[PDB]
């Protein structure tokens, strides 16, 4: 049977190129550590770019972040305090255990690996992988390089895959073998690609 | 910055006026799960297999947006009608996978520092605009309460084919092009 994703309730206050605009935002954030052993709930209310009001479960109540929210925090604590507290279980914990566990956290996308040449530099391209955790290693005739190794930051593609580029500072000699070596949760054993001078 | 293994945004809402522009999404570990189309009242999953076992009632998006319409009115007045500042976005173009002659690929335009969340991202091949094979994410939230956004173009890499990612935004005097070639 279909399982329902739940949401954190936005509480309400009491009561164009050159045109002015006005913006408001609400952010409901669930922080999980070791599955659902530690949950932290943080909800934010923001006017334009100024967060003025926050619920943080480590605090236990709404607080004004700036002066704009001084009276907001007193209203929200009267009207939504214990509803928001309970959301830690009815929304964060439920969503992780019942909807992330069977989807987001079972997602495994294996990386693709290709070496190309740009003294000189080898570029190992590691692409289309999910989740983010990965290790990339360079070897030269069976021995691991550690000096001369640099990588780009992790690139988030937005489609639930990442990529990264890992570069090796190298001078090609002889008939050496350079190997790009990738370890990843989708892979029971590493993927390797060899490049020969 | 809070330490955690995982982060769900189970409720990200933005509303602005005038113009009645709003958005509701969920994210997990920084990727979009879905947005509620607020006018059609339906849930639109980032990848279609997300909704095969899981359901999200669009009414939750409607709840959040109505509350935010109300909150916008109150806080606008309390701020003495301080207007938002139009930011200048910045774009980076890169391929989804290594570029290979004749092998279908995806060009990705990442656009950051978007605020307010209203923008145009379009593509040009050899200075001519391209509409087929184009997908665009929702506005995705940043720690500093700006937004980012990605547009995707399907392409066959060839020799000296030339692409530009074109961004127009209120914070830009003229559209900025971000170039790209293999
Ligand atoms: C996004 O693109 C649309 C279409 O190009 C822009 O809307 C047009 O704006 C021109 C600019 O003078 C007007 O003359 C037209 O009447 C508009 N046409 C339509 C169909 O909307 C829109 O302004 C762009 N947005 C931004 C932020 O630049
Ligand atoms: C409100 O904003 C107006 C417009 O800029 C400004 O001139 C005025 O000083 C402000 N008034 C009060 C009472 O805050």
């Amino acid at each position: 049977h279909l399982v329902e994703r739940l949401y954190l309730v936005c509480g309400g206050e009491g009561a164009g190129g050159s045109e002015r605009h006005f913006v408001h935002q609400f952010k409901g954030e669930c922080y999980f550590t070791n599955g659902t052993q530690r949950i932290r709930l943080v909800t934010r209310y923001i006017y334009n770019r100024e967060e003025y009001l926050r619920f943080d479960s480590d605090v236990g109540e709404y607080r004004a972040v700036t002066e704009l929210g001084r009276h907001s925090a007193e209203y929200y604590n009267k009207q939504y305090l214990e509803r928001t507290r309970a959301e830690l279980d009815t929304a964060c914990r439920h969503n992780y255990e019942e909807t992330e566990v069977p989807t987001s956290l079972r997602r495994l996308e294996q990386p693709n690996v290709a070496i190309s040449l740009s003294h000189n530099t080898l570029v190992c391209s590691v692409t289309d992988f999910y989740p983010a955790k990965i290790k990339v290693r360079w070897f030269r005739n069976g021995q691991e390089e550690t000096v001369g190794v640099s990588s780009t930051q992790l690139i988030r593609n937005g489609d639930w895959t990442f990529q990264v580029l890992v570069m090796l500072e190298m001078t090609p000699h002889q008939g050496e073998v350079y190997t790009c070596h990738v370890e990843h949760p989708s892979l029971k054993s590493p993927i390797t690609v060899e490049w020969r001078a | 910055d809070i330490e955690a293994d995982h982060v769900g945004f189970y409720g990200t809402t933005v509303y602005q006026s005038p113009g009645d522009i709003g958005q509701y999404t969920h994210e997990f570990d920084g990727d979009e799960l879905f947005y509620v189309d607020l006018d059609k009242k339906k849930t639109v999953w980032r990848l279609p297999e997300f909704g095969q076992l899981i359901l999200f009632e669009p009414q939750g998006g409607l709840q959040n947006i109505a509350a935010e319409k109300h909150n916008l009115g109150i806080l606008t007045k309390r701020s003495n009608f301080t207007p938002a500042t139009n930011e200048a976005p910045q774009a980076t173009v890169f391929p989804k996978s290594p570029v290979l002659l004749g092998q279908p690929n995806t060009l990705i335009c990442f656009v950051d520092n978007i605020f307010p969340p209203v923008i145009n991202i379009t593509w040009l091949r050899n200075s001519k605009s391209v509409t087929d094979g184009v997908y665009e994410t929702s506005f995705l939230v940043n720690r500093d309460h700006s937004f980012h956004k990605l547009s995707y173009l399907t392409f066959i890499p060839s020799d000296d084919d030339i692409y530009d990612c074109k961004v127009e935004h209120w914070g830009l005097e003229e559209p900025v092009l971000k170039h790209w070639e293999p």
